[PDB]
RNA sequence: AGAUACCGUCGUAGUUCCGACCAUAAACGAUGCCGACCGGCGAUGCGGCGGCGUUAUUCCCAUGACCCGCCGGGCAGCUUCCGGGAAACCAAAGUCUUUGGGUUCCGGGGGGAGUAUGGUUGCAAAGCUGAAACUUAAAGGAAUUGACGGAAGGGCACCACC
RNA sequence: UAAAGUUGCUGCAGUUAAAAAGCUCGUAGUUGGAUCU
């Protein structure tokens, strides 16, 4: 996996956990 | 294809080099002279052989050949080196020398010299080549 | 190459070099003497001069700073010193 | 590991080069990594040139000619072989072939 | 090369560089030893002595084998002075 | 370089003290943490009651049921 | 010269360096060839210090007379310019010559045929000669060399300052240095001209050759 | 039988160089090693220090050579190392054993401390570099021995070292750079310029000069 | 900017004694330097040197005779205690034959050797081999 | 085959400017700053100094444009058995087991992971700081020989073509 | 604990193997030119 898309993906985690988290 | 291969040439090439007396003019001749001191199994390639040592021998009236080290034909290269005319090229009556020479000379005590000319100096100092 | 040395000469090495590289350093400039035709008297002026400097008895540009070396104005006869 | 010693380029001593596009495909390249070309060429082809000349109104037209400035990316450059992949002895010469 | 005892206790004594006083090793194969025959004073002809000069194989190397051996021959007589 | 003064005695000890975390082992035995995941807790031995026999497979290059006991 | 009214420089001798054109030098200037320059001329061209190249030809000429069995010095010359000349230095002081191209492993490779071991080694050119230069430095021979101004002196331990572009310049510096070697070592004498004259050391091209006759 | 083909093994053969120390002391190449089989033939042991095989990849398969690296040297200050590739192992040995002969150089030995009786340790410390392999030699006092790694022990012993502290950095797994190193470090024992070495040479005709005549009949 | 004049004039002549030159020059010359290389001198390992005097901070000429394999500086300058000497001499010194390392002592600058003959400790400055 | 893409026609935010935010890039020379020392050469940019000669100011000097050098910083280049390095390669990436000029930041097998969590900053996106359990014998660097390439350039056989 | 110069004060690294802050300024800290018998 490109190393810039794995990041993205990370970054898109972090927003779902963020979101799910209130 | 009648390219002569290393075996027709180097073979051609040690004969000249040691018989060089030995050969004859005629590739007939040639070729039984090479017969007669060599052990060349078939008439085919001694054939082939003596043709090229008629080839080489052509090229020898012209000069040498690379692959050979006949004493012959050092002695006629030094023979022709041997070259010399009645009066040296050195020797001349008027040497055009360049007044920064002439100082060099004169601070090598030697610019009581009689026997050279004022050349003048360049106009310019336009010597390199144009850049790019 | 054998720095110092009388046996070989380097006067023309040593005013070659940066003035501060040399061997004692020593400044490149001078001071001169300078006459003005229509003046009378010294004026002792810097090479490398900053200011435009002027007669002592009249009002006459001796000379003009540029980059380097001051400029001096035509006929004054100018004369290093020492 | 490091392929040229100006990483093919002649960026040397300042940061940021304007781009230009690449007249084959509209690639943004650097104006010193971008490899150019600058063709003369006679407007009239030389089959034609016999024609034109005949056709002429005036006497020795001498025609004019057309100079254009092609920047290339490297993709294009080495497709269009305006450039090609050397040794890596002979990449360093930098001395253009003869013409 | 010595002990206590006085003896020499080393193989051999390796030379060491005319110019450079550096030891040459074993295995240095581009290091030289010219002799340069001496002149008799008054005929100019080989008298049968000569003066040896040992260069290294580095001195060689970075050219400088020329000038060293020049200024061993000048300051060996050899070369005149000036 | 680093610093070489007679009074950095101080920066030298620190950065020393520092840098020794990003040595894995001395982390790993100076954190704490792998001597809670321990399940012996730092002892070499234990005693422990056997709950089943499992098998478990050697890993790939190699093939075998290592015999081994959950306790 | 070592000072010695008997190996000072001559007024024949000054007179044919500057008919052969030997003072004058190319236009560049190697740096470790400064000592032996006199000064650059308008046009750029170097001017070589006759004085210096009296005395650098006399070291040579020492040099190898102190080499008993005159076989053992080599003297080569790759281009055309310099192989009559060395032919005719080997002639005449018994030295070992290589004239035309040195094939490499010729002081280095024991099994070749051509295989040599010379005492000491004379080249025309440092920069045409590189290669026994190069072998040299596998032998322990010395070296030396007829440099111009831009010559590089690497493995040159003695370097004669000379013009070696021209056909005239090379062949008298070799004619001067045979004709030194052989008053030092005791045949022919100061006392007269040499029997021999430089224009035989020269170089003629073939079309000169037919024309002279 | 022996058949000279350089003038350094004419000179050898008919006893005019009297010892393998007037080669070293003016630095000329052995390219024969029956020069060193006459010197010092008797007593040198030769030790093969590794066979390792190389492998080429090819159209088909891998070309498989072998390389013997071989110390040799008398135990009384002379040693060399050699190394040679070939198809066979047994012919790789023999180039190797040829090599190691050809390399001998001397070596330079010393004294700890008192200077008692014959020297013992290297003269001082000295660092031998191949291929970031570094191998240092540091004198060390009389009955310590070598206190180093085997491979660089060997070459030690073989060269009449007794006692020696060893110090080596690198990737010394590779067996052919840490027997280089070790032999380089050696080897530079008569390279370094130490205050009894400040007199002036004495400069003797070579053995080309001295015996040239002999040569010249030849 | 430039701390240690006496480090920068040991590696001066350290880099020209490698290069096989006779003479270094030394810029600025300090009384350190000139002390250190009277050591140096009087045993030997350098030769004569000129302070040429500039109304600013003297220079040095240097006479090379290549028997200097090492002339280096100890930064910073650590107190040495007559115990300390032998590990220093270990560290330093290529061998026990020879070598020196030259300290500053209340007695003045001076070798090793001669710093036990005084009886003294100090500060050391530097080492040459 | 599918295209959700490459390609085409349109086209929103944006791309432009003003004022606030964000503080990240292969933000790279993947190379901290300051100082000393250690080769050669030809250029080039700025400043200064010196000098045949050529041009313009249509006249004296000066000043420009050239030409030949020198000195000082600068961007670089070529070369070199300085030396170094695993090598590529680097006049620094040299002056290193012959190890110490001063000082800042920072790495410690590969993953887990720049993740979790806490703190802090931000309107947000996110930035800074930043683990562990666990997993693993290699991952990696440079270079060599092959093989392959929907890479380039050649050569050959009427089992290729004309 | 040594081996581990794989925690490097002695004594390690940081272009490409892990690594120099995007870049400057800047207090503390550290380090500081010659010179006085």
């Amino acid at each position: 996996m490109r190393a810039k898309w794995r990041k993205k993906r990370m970054r898109r985690l972090k927003r779902k956990r963020r979101k799910m988290r209130q | 294809g009648r390219v002569r291969t290393k075996t027709v040439k180097k073979a051609a090439r040690v004969i000249i080099e040691k018989y060089y007396t030995r050969l004859g003019n005629d590739f007939h001749t040639n070729k039984r002279v090479c017969e007669e001191i060599a052990i060349i199994p078939s008439k085919k390639l001694r054939n082939k052989i003596a043709g090229y040592v008629t080839h080489l021998m052509k090229r020898i009236q012209r000069g040498p050949v690379r692959g050979i080290s006949i004493k012959l034909q050092e002695e006629e290269r030094e023979r022709r080196d041997n070259y010399v005319p009645e009066v040296s090229a050195l020797d001349q009556e008027i040497i055009e020398v360049d007044p920064d020479t002439k100082e060099m000379l004169k601070l090598l005590d030697f610019g009581s010299l009689s026997n050279l000319q004022v050349t003048q100096p360049t106009v310019g100092m336009n010597f390199k080549t144009p850049r790019g | 190459p054998l720095a110092k040395d009388l046996l070989h000469p380097s006067p023309e090495e040593e005013k070659r070099k940066h003035k501060k590289k040399r061997l004692v350093q020593s400044p490149n400039s001078y001071f001169m003497d300078v006459k003005c035709p229509g003046c009378y008297k010294i004026t002792t002026v810097f090479s490398h001069a900053q200011t435009v400097v002027l007669c002592v008895g009249c009002s006459t540009v001796l000379c003009q700073p540029t980059g380097g070396k001051a400029r001096l104005t035509e006929g004054c006869s100018f004369r290093r010193k020492q | 590991t490091k392929k040229r010693r100006n990483n093919g380029r002649a960026k040397k001593g300042r940061g940021h080069v304007q781009p230009i596009r690449c007249t084959n495909c509209a690639r943004c390249v650097p104006k010193d990594k971008a490899i150019k070309k600058f063709v003369i060429r006679n407007i009239v082809e030389a089959a034609a040139v016999r024609d034109i000349s005949e056709a002429s109104v005036f006497d020795a037209y001498v025609l004019p000619k057309l100079y254009v400035k092609l920047h290339y990316c490297v993709s294009c450059v080495i497709h269009s072989k305006v450039v090609r992949n050397r040794s890596r002895e002979a990449r360093k010469d930098r001395t253009p072939p003869p013409r | 090369m010595q002990n206590d005892a006085g003896e020499f206790v080393d193989l051999y004594v390796p030379r060491k560089c005319s110019a450079s006083n550096r030891i040459i090793g074993a295995k240095d194969h581009a290091s030289i030893q010219m002799n340069v025959a001496e002149v008799d004073k008054v005929t100019g002809r080989f008298n049968g002595q000569f003066k040896t000069y040992a260069i290294c194989g580095a001195i060689r190397r970075m050219g400088e084998s020329d000038d060293s051996i020049l200024r061993l021959a000048k300051a060996d007589g050899i070369v005149s002075k000036n | 370089g680093k610093c070489r003064g007679l009074r950095t005695a101080r920066k030298l000890r620190s950065h020393r003290r520092d840098q020794k975390w990003h040595d894995k082992q001395y982390k790993k035995a100076h954190l704490g943490t792998a001597l809670k995941a321990n399940p012996f807790g730092g002892a070499s031995h234990a005693k422990g009651i056997v709950l089943e026999k499992v098998g478990v497979e050697a890993k790939q290059p190699n093939s075998a049921i290592r015999k081994c006991v959950r306790v | 010269s070592g000072a010695l009214d008997v190996l000072q420089m001559k007024e024949e001798d000054v007179l044919k360096f500057l008919a052969a054109g030997t003072h004058l030098g190319g236009t560049n200037l190697d740096f470790q060839m400064e000592q032996y320059i006199y000064k650059r001329k308008s046009d750029g061209i170097y001017i070589i210090n006759l004085k210096r190249t009296w005395e650098k030809l006399l070291l040579a000429a020492r040099a190898i007379v102190a080499i008993e069995n005159p076989a053992d010095v080599s003297v080569i010359s790759s281009r055309n310019t310099g192989q009559r000349a060395v032919l005719k230095f080997a002639a005449a002081t018994g030295a070992t010559p290589i004239a035309g191209r040195f094939t490499p492993g010729t002081f280095t490779n024991q099994i070749q045929a051509a295989f040599r071991e010379p005492r000491l080694l004379v080249v025309t050119d440092p920069r045409a000669d590189h290669q026994p230069l190069t072998e040299a430095s596998y032998v322990n021979l010395p070296t030396i060399a007829l440099c111009n101004t831009d010559s590089p002196l690497r493995y040159v331990d003695i370097a004669i300052p000379c013009n070696n572009k021209g056909a005239h310049s090379v062949g008298l510096m070799w004619w001067m240095l045979a004709r030194e070697v052989l008053r030092m070592r005791g045949t022919i004498s100061r006392e007269h001209p040499w029997e021999v004259m430089p224009d035989l050391y020269f170089y003629r091209d073939p079309e000169e050759i037919e024309k002279e006759e | 039988e022996w058949m000279p083909v350089t003038k350094l093994g004419r000179l050898v053969k008919d006893m005019k160089i009297k010892s393998l120390e007037e080669i070293y002391l003016f630095s000329l190449p052995i390219k024969e090693s029956e020069i060193i089989d006459f010197f010092l033939g008797a007593s040198l042991k030769d030790e093969v220090l590794k066979i390792m095989p190389v492998q080429k990849q090819t159209r088909a398969g891998q070309r498989t050579r072998f390389k013997a690296f071989v110390a040799i040297g008398d135990y009384n200050g002379h040693v060399g190392l050699g190394v040679k590739c070939s198809k066979e192992v047994a012919t790789a040995i023999r180039g190797a054993i040829i090599l190691a002969k050809l390399s001998i150089v001397p070596v330079r030995r010393g004294y700890w401390g008192n200077k008692i009786g014959k020297p013992h340790t290297v003269p001082c410390k000295v660092t031998g570099r191949c291929g970031s392999v570094l191998v240092r030699l540091i004198p060390a006092p009389r009955g310590t021995g070598i206190v180093s790694a085997p491979v660089p022990k060997k070459l030690l012993m073989m060269a009449g070292i007794d006692d020696c502290y060893t110090s080596a950095r690198g990737c010394t797994a590779t067996l052919g750079n840490f027997a280089k190193a070790t032999f380089d470090a050696i080897s530079k024992t008569y390279s370094y310029l130490t205050p009894d070495l400040w007199k002036e040479t004495v400069f003797t005709k070579s053995p080309y000069q001295e015996f040239t005549d002999h040569l010249v009949k030849t | 900017v430039r701390m240690n004049v006496l480090a920068d004039a040991l590696k001066s002549i350290n880099n020209a004694e490698k290069r096989g030159k006779r003479q270094v020059l030394i810029r600025p010359c300090s009384k350190v330097i000139v002390r250190f290389l009277t050591v140096m001198m009087k045993h030997g390992y350098i030769g004569e040197f000129e302070i040429i005097d500039d109304h600013r901070a003297g220079k040095i000429v240097v006479n090379l005779t290549g028997r200097l394999n090492k002339c280096g500086v100890i930064s910073p300058r650590f107190d040495v205690q007559l115990k300390d000497l032998e590990k220093w001499q270990n560290n330093l010194l290529p061998s026990r034959q020879f070598g020196f390392i030259v300290l500053t002592t209340s007695a003045g600058i001076m070798d090793h050797e001669e710093a036990r003959r005084k009886h003294t400790g100090g500060k050391i400055l530097g080492f040459f081999f």
